[PDB]
């Protein structure tokens, strides 16, 4: 901004699957989570599953 | 071991009494390094008269 | 303090309220090779930080040989207290047991 | 608080000719300060060296 503020929007999460190859191929290079593939496992992008 | 080169016809101090502090009581000034089973290193001095 | 005496002094910065050491925790005294013979392993127990439960160890000095080597020198020191971690990966070494970092 | 220094010193080998004045050809002694090793070095004869 104009003013030497400081703002942020938000930070992009990632999705670290717990089993990757069992997703799906969808769309264009996308994958679809479903059985056998585990849950999203969100989190930032600072250390740890990311 | 020590070696050392002497003059065979080397004039004998006139000073009859021996002492450390005193300059021309002997003919050569040497030392012995030597060290003790804690690392310190003693400097052991060895003097030549006739 | 004196020849081939050594007292330690132990502190614990974890706790704000611990009282600062002042007498010695324990002696390593050295024979006169350099060898230690007493102040093997001591027993040190620390305070509590927001209540939680005290812990107790022990320091070894073993293998530890005061000859002159310069000045105050440590070449190994561990310990068997790590503390708690987040999976970061698995993989298959060539004995074939399954290893998690 | 270290041993005292007990050794034995030998003086063979000594030769006085008229050369020049007094000095001192050779002083060595056994007792080797402690010591870490530098690096490794192996021969061309196979026998592996440490310094």
């Amino acid at each position: 901004y104009s003013n030497e503020q400081e703002q942020v929007l938000g930070q992009i999460v990632l999705a670290n699957f717990a089993n990757n190859e069992g997703l799906a191929s969808q769309g264009d290079n996308v994958w679809a989570a479903t059985q056998a593939s585990g849950v999203a496992l969100l989190g930032t992008a600072g250390s740890g599953n990311f | 071991s020590m070696q050392i080169n002497l003059n065979s016809t080397d004039p004998v101090p006139s000073k009859t009494p021996f002492s450390v502090s005193d300059a021309d009581s002997y003919n050569k000034k040497g030392t012995v390094t030597v060290y003790d089973s804690q690392g310190n290193a003693h400097d052991m001095n060895v003097y030549f008269v006739k | 303090t004196k020849d081939n005496e050594w007292a330690v002094y132990t502190h614990d910065s974890s706790d704000p309220a611990a009282t600062a050491p002042t007498t010695a925790s324990t002696t390593l005294k050295f024979n006169e090779n350099g060898i230690l013979e007493s102040g093997g392993t001591v027993n040190i127990t620390t305070g509590t930080i927001n209540g939680a439960t005290a812990a107790t160890f022990s320091l070894s000095f073993l293998n530890s040989m005061q000859q002159n080597t310069g000045a105050n020198n440590i070449v190994a020191t561990n310990q068997n207290g790590y503390k708690p971690g987040d999976l970061v990966s698995y993989q298959i070494n060539n004995d074939g047991t399954v290893v998690g970092n």
